C-alpha cells in the first residue's frame, strides 16, 4: 500500500498560509523521522527540516529563511507542515519522506504543488482530439485530449482509467492569462480503435474534480 | 554543512552503454552516501545506499562505489527508462544535504516525427471557441520547428507551443503545436496546415484538414 | 542466588537498557547541532557501547550540551557496572577462600 | 619452486565463461589471501578481487562491472576465478598474486592470457632463418625463427630450451586475417655456428603444443 499519503495540490494568496499533510502506513517506529524537501519547478531538492513524530522534536534547515512550522499528530499518524505568509518564492512541489533513523530516505510521498497567487481555482475543460475524415492511418492511430483554461498546477492525466500506459505523452502546460492548458497524446492499433474504447480520464485536485471523455470518430 | 558536488549536470550515453555519475563531498563523510532517481513529474526513489548497497526491487545494472570524498553511481548498460534526474544524498553530518542532480541523456538513432493534426472539437465549438491541436511524436533530435498555414498563408499569432522531455520509453522527444482561435476567425478559413521541418528530411512533413 | 551475583546480573540488565535510551536520546539531542555525527541510531548505539567500555576511539561523540550529558550517564554506567562485576568476583574470591583455609 | 601456476591462455567465445586456477605452493598461512589483478594489453594493473581460502570469503572491486567469482579449494591449495559472459573489453591478462594478510603482494603468477574471440584455435607453423649464401659475416652471425599462423596468443620462443638468453629479441606478434605472426632473433659468435646447434622452441598454450626448430645453413 502507498505508505505516505499527501494532497495533490494547495493553492495560497500571497500573504496567506497552508497546512499540508502527510499521512503515513506501513511500518511505524519509534525511531521513524518524517522529513520534508522542496522543489521548485526545473531545480534540485532542498532539505526543508525534520520531525520526530514519536517525540514531537523538529530541525530546521538553518541555510533558509525559516516558513515551516512541523508538528505531528501520533494519533492519526500524520505529520503537518504549516508554510506561513507566502511569495511566489515558495510555489514548488513538497514531498514528505520516511527515514528509519539510518540517513537515508527509504519512501517518499508523491508531492503537494503549492501554488502562491492572488488567481482562482479553475477546473478544466476538457475536449477530445480525433483526427478529421481526411487523415489516412497506418498500423497505429494516434488520439488525444485537450485539457484548457485550468488553474492552478498540476493535473494527472490517464487513459482508460490507466490501463492504457503504452504510447502516452502528456505535454507540460503552458500558461496564459492566467490559465493553463496541456493535450495528452496516445496511439493505439489503428485496428483496435473505435472497436475498443479509448477514454481520457483529467483529474484536477486543486478543483477536486475528475472528468472522463471518450474519444469517438468524427463519423 | 557538506556540500555534493554532482558534475558533470548532464551525462549523454549510447544506449547499451556503461554511464557512471560522479557525487563528491565537500568533506570526508564513509560511506554515507545514497542515490536517488526521478523521473519526470516522479517522486524520488532510493537507488542505492550506503555508496554501494543494493535495495530491493532496483534493478541489478545499478550499482555504487567509493568512499571518503568521491562517490560514484554507475548503470550498467543503460536504457530508455534510466532516462531520469539523480541526486545523491548525504547523512554523515547534520544537516542531511543532497547534490545538485545530474540528467541522464540517451543517443539514439535518428527518428522523424509523427505529425496528427486535430481540428477543433464540437464541444468547444459550442463554447465559441476553436484550437487547432498538432502532434509532433517521438523525434530525434530534439531540435524541430514547426509551422502553420492558413488557407496557404502563413500564421504565427495565437500558436503555442510545448515540447516534452526525452521520453523513458523510447529516447525519442514530442512537441506539441496548438493554433486557438476564436470560432468566429476559425469558421472565416477553410483549410488549417501544419509542417513540421526536422533533420531527418530535407522536404517537411506537412498535415491539413478543411473545414468543409 | 547471592546478593552480589543479582546485584551483577540487574546491573547488566540495566546497563543494556542504558545503552539503548542512551543511542535513543542522543540521536535526539544531537541532530539540529549543524556538523553533528552522532545523529543515527545504529552508530549511535556503538558509540554507546564504547561509552560504556570507556573504549572511546574518537570515531564519534557528542558536541551539544544535552548529548554530553547523555555522554555522561552512559559513562556512569558503564564504569560502575564493571567495577560492581569486579566487587562480585571479590567477594566470590574471598569467600571460597575463607573455605579453603577452613574459616 | 614457482610458488603459483597458472595456465597460460585461455579461449572464450563471446558470451561464454571461464574458470581460471592459480594453484599454490609454498608456505601456506590460514592468514593467506589471493588476489587476482587484470591487466589489459599496454595498460595498467587492475585489481579485481580477493579471497581468504581457509575461510573462503571472497570481496570485489567495487567501482568495476562485476564480472568474476572467486573460490578456493583448500584440498589441492588451489584458487579459482570464475570469469562469467566475457565480451571483448574482458580480454586481458588475468594474474594471480599471494599476500600474508599484511597488505603487499609477496609474490605473483605468470598471468593467464585470456581471449575473448570467435575464431578458432590454430597452433603456429614455425621456419627457420638462416641467411643466404651470399650474406658476409662479422666476429656474430643473426640467426630467427618465423612463427606464422597462430592464434591465440601468446607464444613463448626460447632457445636451445632456454640455456641461450643473451643476444635474443623476440618481436611482438602482429595480427592479420584472425592470425598472429612474429619472429625472433638471437645472435651468436660466427665461429660457433653451426659447430654448436642452435634450435628454437616455441610453446603455444592454448594450443598445448611445443615444437622444435634447429638452424641449419643453407649449404
Ligand atoms: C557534571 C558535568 C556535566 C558535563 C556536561 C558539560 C557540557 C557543557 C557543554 O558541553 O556545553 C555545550 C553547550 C552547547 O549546546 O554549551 C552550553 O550552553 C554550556 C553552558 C552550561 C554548561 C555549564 C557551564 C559551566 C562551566 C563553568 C565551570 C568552570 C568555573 C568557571
Ligand atoms: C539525561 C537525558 C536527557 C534527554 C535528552 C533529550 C534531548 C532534548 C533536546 O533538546
Ligand atoms: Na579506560
Amino acid at each position: 500500500q502507498v505508505q505516505l499519503q499527501q494532497p495533490g495540490a494547495e493553492l495560497v494568496k500571497p500573504g496567506a498560509s497552508v497546512k499540508l499533510s502527510c499521512k503515513a502506513s506501513g511500518y511505524t517506529f519509534t525511531s521513524d523521522w518524517i522529513h520534508w524537501v522542496k522543489q521548485r519547478p526545473g531545480h534540485g531538492l532542498e532539505w526543508i527540516g525534520e520531525i520526530i513524530p514519536s517525540y514531537g522534536r523538529a530541525n530546521y534547515n538553518e541555510k533558509i529563511q525559516k516558513k515551516a512550522t512541523l508538528t505531528a499528530d501520533k494519533s492519526s499518524s500524520t505529520a503537518f507542515m504549516q508554510l506561513s505568509s507566502l511569495t511566489s518564492e515558495d510555489s514548488a512541489v513538497y514531498y514528505c519522506a520516511r527515514e528509519r533513523g539510518d540517513g537515508y530516505f527509504a519512501v517518499w510521498g508523491a508531492g503537494t504543488t503549492v501554488t502562491v497567487s492572488s488567481a482562482k481555482t479553475t477546473p478544466p475543460s476538457v475536449y477530445p482530439l480525433a483526427p478529421g475524415s481526411a487523415a489516412q492511418t497506418n498500423s497505429m492511430v494516434t488520439l488525444g485530449c485537450l485539457v484548457k483554461g485550468y488553474f492552478p498546477e498540476p493535473v494527472t492525466v490517464t487513459w482508460n482509467s490507466g490501463s492504457l500506459s503504452s504510447g502516452v505523452h502528456t505535454f507540460p502546460a503552458v500558461l496564459q492569462s492566467d490559465l493553463y492548458t496541456l493535450s495528452s497524446s496516445v496511439t493505439v492499433p489503428s485496428s483496435s480503435w473505435p472497436s475498443e474504447t479509448v477514454t481520457c480520464n483529467v483529474a484536477h485536485p486543486a478543483s477536486s474534480t475528475k472528468v472522463d471523455k471518450k474519444i469517438v470518430p468524427r463519423d | 554543512d557538506i556540500l555534493l558536488t554532482q558534475s558533470p549536470a548532464i551525462l549523454s550515453v549510447s544506449p547499451g552503454e556503461r554511464v557512471s555519475f560522479s557525487c563528491r563531498a565537500s568533506q570526508s563523510i564513509g560511506t554515507d552516501i545514497h542515490w536517488y532517481q526521478q523521473r519526470t513529474n516522479g517522486s524520488p526513489r532510493l537507488l542505492i545506499k550506503y555508496a554501494s548497497e543494493s535495495i530491493s526491487g532496483i534493478p541489478s545494472r545499478f550499482s555504487g562505489s567509493g568512499s571518503g570524498t568521491d562517490f560514484t553511481l554507475s548503470i550498467n548498460s543503460v536504457e530508455s527508462e534510466d532516462i531520469a534526474n539523480y541526486y545523491c544524498q548525504q547523512s554523515n553530518r547534520w544537516p542531511f544535504t543532497f547534490g545538485s542532480g545530474t540528467k541522464l541523456e540517451i543517443k539514439r538513432a535518428d527518428a522523424a516525427p509523427t505529425v496528427s493534426i486535430f481540428p477543433p472539437s464540437s464541444e468547444q465549438l459550442t463554447s465559441g471557441g476553436a484550437s487547432v491541436v498538432c502532434f509532433l511524436n517521438n523525434f530525434y533530435p530534439k531540435d524541430i520547428n514547426v509551422k502553420w498555414k492558413i488557407d496557404g498563408s502563413e500564421r504565427q499569432n495565437g500558436v503555442l507551443n510545448s515540447w516534452t522531455d526525452q521520453d523513458s520509453k523510447d529516447s525519442t522527444y514530442s512537441m506539441s503545436s496548438t493554433l486557438t482561435l476564436t470560432k468566429d476567425e476559425y469558421e472565416r478559413h477553410n483549410s488549417y496546415t501544419c509542417e513540421a521541418t526536422h533533420k531527418t528530411s530535407t522536404s517537411p512533413i506537412v498535415k491539413s484538414f478543411n473545414r468543409n | 542466588s547471592a546478593l552480589h551475583w543479582r546485584a551483577a546480573g540487574a546491573a547488566t540488565v540495566l546497563l543494556v537498557i542504558v545503552l539503548l535510551a542512551g543511542s535513543y536520546l542522543a540521536v535526539l539531542a544531537e541532530r539540529g547541532a549543524p556538523g553533528a555525527q552522532l545523529i543515527t541510531y545504529p552508530r549511535a548505539l556503538w558509540w554507546s557501547v564504547e561509552t560504556a567500555t570507556t573504549v572511546a576511539y574518537g570515531d564519534l561523540y557528542p558536541v551539544t550540551l544535552w548529548g554530553r550529558c547523555v555522554a555522561v550517564v552512559v559513562m556512569v554506567a558503564g564504569i560502575t557496572s564493571f567495577g560492581l562485576v569486579t566487587a562480585a568476583l571479590a567477594t566470590w574470591f574471598v569467600g571460597r577462600e575463607q573455605e579453603r583455609r577452613g574459616h
